[PDB]
This record gives C-alpha cells, sequence and structure tokens, in this order.
C-alpha cells in the first residue's frame, strides 16, 4: 500500500478524461474548451484556465500517502482533502450558471448537454475530496453554485422534458453524493438542500430520480435533526407520495429490475427510519411473492436474489410496524387477502433458504396468516 | 436460574419489572463471571461451551428477560447496558485466542442477541449497531496503525460496549487483533441483511475494504466474503471501488507468490467475490466504472504474462478464466480502453492460453476461453465480409487460430515421433482441446450456426489425429488405461461434433465406428454382424487390451457416440452394441444408450411407437435413467415425427458442470415439423403416462413436466375422444401428484397445454369441469390450504389461457372460493383474471358483462347455499360475499 491509489484516489482524471460518462453527447471537457460556447467569453477562459491548473494539480495531487492518516473525522471514507478541484469549480459554477439562465427564462439547448455533462464532473468531483464536498456546502447564497443547482431541481421539478429529466438524474446524483459524502453535523445546513426534495416527490419523477430521492432519504434520515423535519410535511409526512410510487408504478418502460433497486431502498430507508426512533409494503410484497413463488426454488439469478433479500427485509419491516403499532392490522384489513396470501408463501419461500435470522423468522412464527379461508362450497363450483 | 422471576416477567409493572428482570439478569451475569473470572478458565479444547448454549436457551424462551416490549427508554437504556456487559465479556473472550477458538457460540449469543433487540425494537438496533461499529471503526484503525507505521500501541484496553453493571478488551498481539477481527466480520455477515441502511452500509464498505488491504490471509477471505455480501444488494458505491480495486489488484498480483494453503483458506471467497462482482448477466459491467475494469484488464493481462495457471496451485484458475470470459463476451469491446488496446490485451491472453494449452490436465476452465475469443474473431469476421459468395480462412484470418493450429500440430507430432517422451496425459489433453475447440467452433463461429463459407482445420489432420490416438491405443503398456482412454474418447466425441455440423467420408466414417466400437467389443465378440464389420479384424488387440479396464462412463460415451452415427453404416451393428448396453447394470451406459436409441430407433425403422424395449425400460425403474429418459422422451416425440434429425444449435458452454462430455448430447434433435409429422395419436403415452404417475419419484416426473410443452406440441389432441381424454385425465392426474412444486410446474405448463389444444372441444372441457371438481373435493377433504392454492393457480392459468368457453368454467371455479371466505384465491386468481382482460385487451368490468350471467348465477348460488344454511347474520354474510364478488 505505497502507491495510496494517487490515480484513484484522485479526481479519477481517467474518468475526469474519459468519454461521456452520462449516456451520449460525446463531451469529455475542453472539447468545451474548443467550444467557445456569467455570459462571454470573459471569465470563460478565466474558469477554463482554473480548471486546467487544478486539473495538472490533482495529477501533481497526492493529499493521501501510504494509507490516509491525515483523514479524519466521523465521516466514514473521508476521500482526501484534494485542493485541486477546487479550482476545476469554478467552470462548472459558470456552465451551471450559464444553465440556470438559460432555465428561467423560457435561449439554447446545448448549454443543457453541456449542463448535464457538467453535472456528471461535479458527481465525479464530490466522489474523490472530503474538502471539496465540505466547501461547496459550507462555501446567505453560500457557494452560489449551490443554490443555483437547488433552482435546478425546482426548474425541473416542472415541466420536465428530456433534458432536464436527465438534469434530475444527475442532479440527485450529485446531492446525494455531497450528502452521502458529508458528516453528520453537515446534514443541519444540508436541510436548505433537503427543503427542495419535496418537489422531486411529485408524482411527475421519473424512477432513476425517485430511487437516487430515495437514497438521498436515507442519507438524510441518518441524522437525527433531519428525519423528524423531513416527516414534518404535509401529505403522510412527506412519505405517502413515496408509498403510492411503490403501489402506482407509473412507468412500465422502467424495468422491475430498477423497480428492485427503488423497493430495496425504500425499505432500507424505513428500516432506519425505525432504528432512528403498509399499502405499499403489501402490493410490492404481492407483486415479488407472485414471481419467486412461479419460480419452484432458489433464485438462480441474481436479480430474484435480491428480491428474495426484499422478502426478507420487508416482511422484517412489517413485523417491526405491527409490533410497534396494533393499527397494523386494520390498515391491513383493506389488502388482507393479499397479506394473508403472501405472508405464508414469503414465509414458506424463505423457510427454503437454508440460512436462517431467527428475528426475521420470529416475525414468519409470529405473523404467520395462513389458509386465508374457512372452506368454499364444492355445490356448484366452477 | 431464578424461575419464579423468570415467570412473573409478565405481571410485573414495567417500572419495576425492570428491577425485577435486572435480578435474573444479574444471577446470569454471575454465572457468567463464575466462568469469566479467569479469562483462561480451563481450556478451550476447540465446560463454557454449554455456558453459552444456556445464555441462549434462556434468550430463546425469555425473549423479553433481555429486552422489554413496552420500550420504557430508562429501563430500555438499562437493558442496554447490560447487553453491554455481557458483549464486553464475550468479546473480552474472543481476543484471546484459545478462547477465540470457541467462536461457534460466540456468535450465537451476541448474533441471536442484536436479531431479538431488533425484534422488540428497533432504536436499540441502530444504536447497538452504530456501537459495534464504531469497535470496528476502532480496529480498523489499530490494523491502519499497523500498516502505517505509526506507534502500534499492542498494549490497549479498547474499553467498548461499557458498562457499570455493579470489561478490559486485552490486546497483546496481532493475533488477538485479527481474531476479534474474525469475530467482527462473522457478526456482521451475520448481521448485513438489516444494517443495510443506503449510509450505514457505506461505512461497511469503507471498513470491511481497509480491513482487506491488509489483513491476515484468513481475515482477508472473512472480509472477502463481507464484500460479497455487501455486494449483493448495494452493488459498489464509487467512493469505496477505488480502495477495493486497489486491494483486488494487489490480491491478484500476490497470488502468484502465494502458499498453497495460503491460497486454499481464500480460494472459494475469491471466486464468489470473482463471480459476484463478474456476474454471467450482461449489463453487469455497466455497474462500474470502465477506467476501473480497464485496470482490471490490464491486471488480468500482467498475470497471464505471469503464466498464473501453471504457477498457480488450484484450478478452482477457473474462477480467473470466467473472469476472462466477463470480460470477453458480456462486457463490450471499446469501453473500458480502445478495441486496439483491448485487442492487443486479449493478444497477449490468448498466447498465454496458448503456452499453457501446451501443458494442463484438465481442460474444462481453458477451452471455454478460447471458446469466447475465436467467437469474438468469428463475428469481426463475419462483420468485415458483412455481404461478400466468399470462401474464408480462419488459419489466415485469424493469428490466434494459426497458433491453435501450430500448437495442435506441434503437440501430435512430437506424439508421433514419442508418445512416452511426452506428458501423454497432457499432451492429448492439448491435442483434445484444440480438436474439440474447432469442432465447436465449426459448429459456432460459422456463418451457417447464426455467404461466407469458412475453412476450419483441414481433415487430413484429423486422420493424422485418427492413426496418432490408434498407435496411441498400441502404445501404452497400459499405465492406467482410464485417463487415457477418457482423453481419446474425449477426441472422439470432437470429431463426431464436426461430423454431426458436417458428415465425414463413409469410409473414414467407418474408421470412426471402429475406433468408438473398440472397447468392450470383447465383451460382445460373438454377434452375428461381429465377422461382417471390417475394423473388428483390425482392432482386436487393441479392444483385448481394454477388455475390462475400460471405464463405464466411457462406455457411455462411445455407445452414444455410435448411435450418433447415421443408419446408413452398420444400422444393425449400432442395434446390436445397444441391445448389449440395453439392460446392463451400470446407471451411466443405459442412460447413455437409451439416449442415443431414441434416434437409433427411427435411424432403423418403425418411426411411429416406442419401441418395446425403450418400453421395458419404462418398466425397469433406475429411477436416474428414468429422469433422463423422461428428457430424452421429450426429445423422442419429435425424434420419432422428425426423420431422425438434428438439429446443429449454438449451446454454449453459459454452465460448465465441471467436466462438461458428450456435445452431442448438450446438442439438440428436431422434427421436420411438418403438419403429417407433427400430429399423433397417442399410442406411446400409456407409458409415458405410467411415468407421469404419483408412484414414480418426483424428480423424473419433474424432468416430464419440463418436457411436456415438447411432448404436447407434438402431439394431436382432434381424435381417439376416451383416450386423449385419459391422456388430458393424467395430464391432471400430475395435478393431483403429491408434490406441491409439481402441481405449480402442471400449472404453468397447462397454460401452454391449452394452447397446444388444437381446439377447445366440450368433452374435454367437462372432463376439466369434473376432474376439477373431485379435486377440490379431495383437497377439502384433506383441508389442506396447499392444494387450494395449487388448484387455484392453475385455474388462473387455465384461464389467462382459456377459449370463449372455458374462461367462465375457470372464472366460476375460483369465484366460489372467493364468494365463501377464501383470501389467497382473490390476490391470485383475481390478478390472473386481471392479466387476462389485459390479455383479452377489454376492461375487467366490459369483460364482466360478457360472463355476468354465469358470475350472477354463481352469487345466486352462493346466497341461496348461505341463505339455507342459517336475519343480521344472513345480511353480514350476503355483504361479505357482496364485498368480495364488488
Amino acid at each position: 500500500w505505497r502507491q495510496r491509489s494517487n490515480t484513484q484516489g484522485s479526481i479519477l482524471i481517467n474518468l475526469l478524461l474519459k468519454q461521456p460518462l452520462i449516456p451520449g453527447s460525446s463531451l469529455s471537457l475542453c472539447h468545451l474548451l474548443s467550444s467557445s460556447s456569467s455570459f462571454s467569453l470573459s471569465a470563460l477562459r478565466e474558469a477554463q484556465n482554473l480548471a486546467f491548473t487544478g486539473l495538472n494539480l490533482v495529477a501533481r495531487n497526492e493529499c493521501s500517502r501510504d494509507g490516509d492518516p491525515a483523514e479524519g473525522g466521523r465521516r466514514a471514507f473521508p476521500l482526501c482533502q484534494l485542493p485541486g478541484a477546487v479550482h476545476f469549480l469554478p467552470l462548472v459554477q459558470f456552465f451551471i450558471g450559464l444553465h440556470c439562465q438559460a432555465l428561467q427564462d423560457l435561449s439554447v439547448c446545448i448549454l443543457e448537454g453541456f449542463s448535464v455533462t457538467a453535472l456528471s464532473i461535479l458527481q465525479h468531483l464530490v466522489c474523490h475530496s472530503g474538502a471539496v464536498v465540505s466547501l461547496l456546502l459550507s462555501g446567505q447564497g453560500q457557494h452560489p453554485l449551490l443554490k443555483m443547482l437547488l433552482h435546478l431541481l425546482a426548474f425541473s421539478s416542472a415541466a420536465t422534458g428530456h433534458l432536464q429529466a436527465s438534469v434530475l438524474t444527475q442532479c440527485l446524483k450529485v446531492l446525494v453524493k455531497l450528502a452521502e459524502n458529508t458528516s453528520c453535523d453537515f446534514l443541519p445546513r444540508f436541510q436548505c438542500v433537503f427543503q427542495v426534495l419535496p418537489k422531486c416527490l411529485s408524482p411527475e419523477t421519473p424512477l432513476p430520480s425517485v430511487l437516487l430521492a430515495v437514497e438521498l432519504l436515507s442519507l438524510l434520515a441518518d441524522h437525527d435533526q433531519l428525519a423528524p423535519q423531513l416527516c414534518s410535511h404535509s401529505e403522510g409526512c412527506l412519505l405517502l407520495l413515496l408509498y403510492m410510487y411503490i403501489t402506482s408504478r407509473p412507468d412500465r418502460v422502467a424495468l422491475e429490475t430498477q423497480w428492485l433497486q427503488l423497493e430495496q431502498e425504500v425499505v432500507w430507508l424505513l428500516a432506519k427510519l425505525g432504528v432512528q426512533s403498509v399499502r405499499a409494503l403489501t402490493v410490492m410484497l404481492h407483486r415479488q411473492w407472485l414471481t419467486v413463488r412461479r419460480a419452484g426454488g432458489p433464485p438462480r439469478t441474481d436479480q430474484q436474489r435480491r428480491t428474495v433479500r426484499c422478502l426478507r427485509d420487508t416482511v422484517l419491516l412489517l413485523h417491526g410496524l405491527s409490533q410497534k403499532d396494533k393499527l397494523f392490522m386494520m390498515h391491513c384489513v383493506e389488502v388482507l387477502h393479499q397479506f394473508d396470501q403472501v405472508m405464508p408463501g414469503v414465509s414458506m419461500l424463505i423457510r427454503g433458504l437454508p440460512d436462517v435470522t431467527d428475528c426475521e423468522e420470529a416475525a414468519l412464527d409470529d405473523l404467520c396468516a395462513a389458509e386465508t379461508d374457512v372452506e368454499d362450497p364444492e355445490v356448484e363450483c366452477g | 436460574s431464578m424461575i419464579p422471576a423468570l415467570r412473573e416477567l409478565g405481571s410485573a409493572t414495567p417500572e419495576e419489572y425492570n428491577t425485577v428482570v435486572q435480578k435474573p439478569r444479574q444471577i446470569l451475569c454471575q454465572f457468567i463471571d463464575r466462568i469469566l473470572t479467569d479469562v483462561n478458565v480451563v481450556a478451550v479444547e476447540l465446560t463454557s461451551v454449554m455456558l453459552l448454549d444456556f445464555i441462549q436457551h434462556i434468550m430463546k424462551s425469555s425473549p423479553l428477560m433481555f429486552v422489554n416490549v413496552s420500550g420504557s427508554h430508562e429501563a430500555k437504556g438499562s437493558c442496554i447496558e447490560f447487553s453491554n456487559w455481557i458483549i464486553t465479556r464475550l468479546l473480552r473472550i474472543a481476543a484471546t485466542p484459545s478462547c477465540h477458538l470457541l467462536h461457534k457460540k460466540i456468535c450465537e449469543v451476541i448474533c441471536s442477541l442484536l436479531f431479538l433487540f431488533k425484534s422488540k425494537s428497533p432504536a436499540i438496533f441502530g444504536v447497538l449497531t452504530k456501537e459495534l461499529l464504531q469497535l470496528f471503526e476502532d480496529l480498523v484503525y489499530l490494523h491502519r496503525r499497523n500498516v502505517m507505521g505509526h506507534a502500534v500501541e499492542w498494549p490497549v484496553v479498547m474499553s467498548r460496549f461499557l458498562s457499570q453493571l455493579d470489561a478490559p478488551l486485552q490486546l497483546m498481539s496481532m493475533q488477538n487483533l485479527e481474531f476479534i477481527e474474525v469475530t467482527l466480520l462473522m457478526v456482521l455477515t451475520r448481521i448485513i441483511a438489516i444494517v443495510f441502511f443506503r449510509r450505514q452500509e457505506l461505512l461497511l464498505w469503507q471498513i470491511g475494504c481497509v480491513l482487506l488491504e491488509y489483513g491476515s490471509p484468513k481475515i482477508k477471505s472473512l472480509a472477502i466474503s463481507f464484500l460479497t455480501e455487501l455486494f449483493q444488494l448495494g452493488g459498489l458505491p464509487a467512493q469505496p471501488a477505488s480502495t477495493f480495486f486497489s486491494s483486488f489488484l494487489e490480491l491478484l498480483k500476490h497470488l502468484v507468490e502465494m502458499d498453497t494453503d495460503q491460497l486454499k483458506l481464500y480460494e472459494e471467497p475469491l471466486s464468489k467475490l470473482i463471480k459476484t462482482l463478474f456476474p454471467f448477466e450482461a449489463e453487469a459491467y455497466r455497474n462500474i466504472e470502465p477506467v476501473y475494469l480497464n485496470m482490471l484488464l490490464e491486471k488480468l493481462c500482467v498475470m497471464f504474462e505471469d503464466g498464473v495457471l501453471m504457477r498457480l496451485k488450484s484450478d478452482l484458475k477457473a474462477a480467473l478464466c470466467h473472469l476472462l470470459q466477463y470480460f470477453l463476451k458480456f462486457v463490450p469491446a471499446g469501453y473500458e480502453s480502445a478495441l486496439q488496446v483491448r485487442k492487443v490485451y486479449v493478444r497477449n491472453i490468448c498466447k498465454a492460453l496458448l503456452d499453457v494449452l501446451g501443458i494442463e490436465v484438465d481442460a474444462e476452465y481453458l477451452l471455454g476461453p478460447l471458446y469466447a475469443a475465436l467467437k469474438m474473431e468469428s463475428m469481426e469476421i463475419i462483420e468485415e465480409i458483412q455481404c461478400q459468395i466468399k470462401h474464408v480462412d480462419m488459419n489466415q484470418k485469424s493469428i490466434l487460430w494459426s497458433a491453435l493450429k501450430q500448437k495442435a500440430e506441434s503437440l501430435q507430432i512430437s506424439l508421433e515421433y514419442s508418445g512416452l517422451k511426452n506428458p501423454v496425459i497432457e499432451m492429448l489433453e492439448g491435442i483434445a482441446v484444440v480438436l474439440q475447440l474447432t469442432a465447436l467452433c465449426t459448429v459456432h463461429c460459422s456463418h451457417q450456426n447464426m455467404s461466407v463459407v469458412i475453412t476450419w482445420m483441414s481433415l487430413d489432420f484429423y486422420t493424422k489425429v485418427l492413426k496418432s490416438c490408434r498407435s496411441l491405443l498400441e502404445s501404452v503398456q497400459k499405465l492406467d488405461l482410464e485417463a487415457t482412454i477418457d482423453k481419446v474418447v474425449k477426441i472422439y466425441d470432437a470429431l463426431i461434433y464436426m461430423q454431426v455440423n458436417s458428415s465425414f467420408e463413409d469410409h473414414i466414417l467407418e474408421d470412426l465406428c471402429g475406433m468408438l466400437s473398440l472397447p468392450w467389443i470383447y465383451s460382445h465378440s460373438d454377434d452375428g454382424c461381429l465377422k461382417l464389420t471390417t475394423f473388428a479384424a483390425n482392432l482386436l488387440t487393441l479392444s483385448c487390451r481394454i477388455s475390462d479396464s475400460y471405464s463405464p462412463q466411457a462406455q457411455s460415451r462411445c455407445v452414444f457416440l455410435l448411435t450418433l452415427f447415421p443408419r446408413r453404416i452398420f444400422l444393425e451393428w449400432r442395434t446390436a452394441v445397444y441391445n448389449w448396453a440395453l439392460q446392463s447394470s451400470h446407471e451411466v451406459i443405459r442412460a447413455s444408450c437409451v439416449s442415443g436409441f431414441f434416434i437409433l430407433l427411427q435411424q432403423q425403422n418403425s418411426c411411429n411407437r416406442v419401441p418395446k424395449i425403450l418400453i421395458d425400460k419404462v418398466k425397469d425403474d433406475s429411477d436416474i435413467v428414468k429422469k433422463e429418459f423422461a428428457s430424452i422422451l421429450g426429445q423422442l416425440v419429435c425424434t420419432l415425427h422428425g426423420m431422425f434429425y438434428l438439429t446443429s444449435s449454438l449451446t454454449e458452454p453459459f454452465s460448465e458442470h465441471g467436466h462438461v462430455d458428450l456435445f452431442c448430447r448438450n446438442l439438440k434433435a428436431t422434427s421436420q415439423h411438418e403438419c403429417s409429422s407433427s400430429q399423433l395419436k397417442a399410442s406411446v403415452c400409456k407409458p409415458f403416462l405410467f411415468l407421469l404417475k404419483k408412484k414414480i419419484p418426483s424428480p423424473v416426473k419433474l424432468a416430464f413436466i419440463d418436457n411436456l410443452h415438447h411432448l404436447c406440441k407434438h402431439l394431436d389432441f382432434r381424435e381417439d375422444e376416451t383416450d386423449v381424454k385419459a391422456v388430458l385425465g393424467t395430464l391432471l392426474n400430475l395435478m393431483e401428484d403429491p408434490d406441491k412444486d409439481v402441481r405449480v410446474a402442471f400449472s404453468g405448463n397447462i397454460k401452454h397445454i391449452l394452447e397446444s389444444l388444437d381446439s377447445e372441444d366440450g368433452f374435454i372441457k367437462e372432463l376439466f369441469v369434473l376432474r376439477m371438481k373431485e379435486a377440490y373435493t379431495h383437497a377439502q377433504i384433506s383441508r389442506n390450504n396447499e392444494l387450494k392454492d395449487t388448484l387455484i393457480l392453475t385455474t388462473g392459468d387455465i384461464g389467462r389461457a382459456a377459449k370463449g368457453d372455458l374462461v367462465p368454467f375457470a372464472l366460476l371455479h375460483l369465484l366460489h372460493c372467493l364468494l365463501s371466505k377464501s383470501a389467497s384465491v382473490s390476490g391470485a386468481a383475481y390478478t390472473e383474471i386481471r392479466a387476462l382482460v389485459a390479455a383479452k385487451s377489454v376492461k375487467l368490468q366490459s369483460f364482466f358483462s360478457q360472463y355476468k350471467k354465469p358470475i350472477c348465477q354463481f352469487l345466486v348460488e352462493s346466497l341461496h347455499s348461505s341463505q339455507m344454511t342459517a336475519v343480521a347474520h344472513q345480511r353480514e354474510m350476503a355483504l361479505n360475499t357482496l364485498s368480495e364478488i364488488a
């Protein structure tokens, strides 16, 4: 452990200098410098030179060496200080300022592709420096790029289109990255950015933005003050929209694998909500249990293995809610048939898994809704 | 021991229940102290194991003892502190090496403890997990001080989970440190399912990662297994992926310079991590950044430059070859690096693969790599000859194929010069590799397999190899005689694969027939055509050498290959070899000979009915032969319709069951599928329907399940009313077959049986009516709900696959269940009806309109039965039925 992964632990200049991270548009960075296109070449070339200098710095940057004892704090995986990307930040700041000015007015579209490439750039930046993200969050309008990306989130919350649809995804990526890269103390100052998430929780947002939003919700609920504030909303404590997205299933082109990623993230978020202290759980369990029960054995494909683990932690969450709150049972009566058929099925299926938990298994022994009936009249049947 | 307190636990009010439960907690803590007074009590011998078991047992019996369910935040903190005292005792046990060797129950106690503290209240779970994660962070920071050259501070108290019950985590050696890491990794693997929180998991990533970057080989393996569990759920976050892939590269580099057992102790977790991070499923490359996998690609490149296949000890080499496959076929070329860079990479790769091909004992984990590489070469050649008819040669176009030819001819000429001066097992191994790759390419790479006329290795080389293996059958002194003739029959199967793609000349074909019949010809030397055939008069001696030493599996192989020959050559001889191998005791030869005869019969004659000998095989159980027989009869129903014609399918080895033999067995046989051939009045199903019966063991019924769609698509249901009625009655006996998985299999099968049925007549409809009726009577007789569930899923299947007249039947056959009070039938069969009216492309209500008369009549009869078995009660039960039908 001598190279310290300076190359990987850097900006990933190999990544920063790589074919478009986003799908298409064929960009790379100074291609944008070749692209003479906060509205002038004035300060455009200044930001360009600052970014080139920061790139040379990160190339020559060895902030962490032989094991990184310098990176300290409650934040796990403190990447490194890396003052280089700081000088790269003005370029994306200028490009996203131009983008926000092109968004506030009813312009050009290429700036929006440049914008989403800049968002991917940001994702790369905050991916590999704790000092960088700390200044991103710290600096009211502090760090105007932060306020203007919040404004981009608001602009994309309505009148989606396709470019802003990608802006949703990449901005959620960078926020959840910035969020996950920040310590618990920074969540109180992350609350200002968190105020914008309810618009991304509108029933319009596409699935990738939705799952990234759930990841952000989990990262925020890891905080002890951000979780009650986020649950202080009106509709369903900000979670009614999430639950109805489970049941609603707005997108049909969205693969059920991505839906399962969404589901596992949701159930893990809610489990964390439990550790920091029904209709949707039942319908997703209905779909997943149908899929697994149609198969007669252990899931040989990875997607169905994740589906099985989703059954596991979903019945975990179910028994958690039932033991926490006894209103669970008449919150179940409207879906009692689905529940009484999935619970025995999923419980037998997890019994089919050789590994045991005895906690989720205690949950199985606790709920164990069986036989869904008393008997049917055989006379005049069929 | 305080049983009265352990019983009055529940009766006590929580505020003093906490005290009266601390008392037995303190008594159990005294029980621990009488053991935990000295850390080296007597010995570990692996006493205290019974103490840990009694702790677990008291815990199972009294879950509410260890933690109250009412929460009681202050008493919650108290029980947290007490669990922390127990945790400190068990952790200071886990710190001492000998006492750590007792980990089996050392997990069980705290593992179950966290399980139960989660089940009772999730907040306690989160608190305790954060405490344990803080401990793990301290541990990996100590290891970071070790690896970074800081002051190590060997003696450390490390007071974690400290308590004031009225607890030293002593460390004096790297062994104590790594052993507490062992315990931590085990409990983390056990608890990973619920601690996944999309942020806490990142901390887990980081800590397991820094543990992997520096740790003992056993610690490395346990961390490698933890990382597999992590990647299996959250994919891979970009942040720890840097350190993770760096640790991965350094581990790969070290693998060469690793001791045997040091490799062994982490072999299987390493391979699991390969398969998990590099699954077979496509798009798996999109999860990880292409620069990551590009440095992985150059890493594997330099590894093959090291000749890891020779330099390593364990072939389970198979994992790195599977990784090579992941790179080549699942991941596109030009994504990680450029296509020229990736090209020179795979060039160095396949060159090293050739060097190791020259000398290997087994080829399974190597032949697949070469197949994938030559496959991509074939595809790019086809693309560059996109439309040009053009005759092309890959010995010229592919430098890799030319080098393959060089390896083949070099090993073969070394054989010819001296078979004794060479590793006869491994030289012939490599010869087999190149030959069956050729034949695999003959049947796959060629454009006729997906305008372009490819020329593969010439046939003169093949007859040179024939003379070579003949000389081997001569010049062996018969050392093992087993592995060598197994290799020779591998070469034989390669040749016959080349022939199944393109038949040979009839005389060289006869030479091959004799090569395969040479074994145990001295067991069947005296029949009619024994002296009529011309190969025997020359094989006699080498076959005398192989009389009894010949392995039965190799007998299976050679008899199968002999069957795969065309009927024009020694047809009666194939019949005779089968009849000799027909009823022999060994399972493998029986399976192979019957799987050859299900084509050999139509080769001979009478391609309309099952042979009487195959009927005897139906009768004779040999159940494993009966499941492979169910499969081969699912094939027989077509090759008894087609003119014994096989299809050269793709059958790429996407799943290798170790030693893969009989590529033609993996190759499929087809029918001509003409209108006259496809129809069949059963005439063969009576033994087949006997095999269907429940008394027949379940796995063969499952093989029949698998073959069901094929055997019905090759079966006609137009005429033979009562005979086809009995065939269908057996199809539904399959529903009454006891195993439930077989029942749902038949549901998914009747889903296709309905369309395989040419036209839904009336008599079959009434047969279904009565048979499902008696099935429901039997199910309610048993009172077992699993029967009702399997049946209702079958009803939903047949409804989704129903014609106009069957859907109301299946619709009402589930509606009565739903009518009484049944709940599963709703969320299953009703959703099936919804999917069906989606297949009907109509609204569920408009669909109700077309069937509102049967539905309303059945709600009529439900209310009749209700009003006759019994007012407010009538009103409420009728409203229940109405809301269900609602």
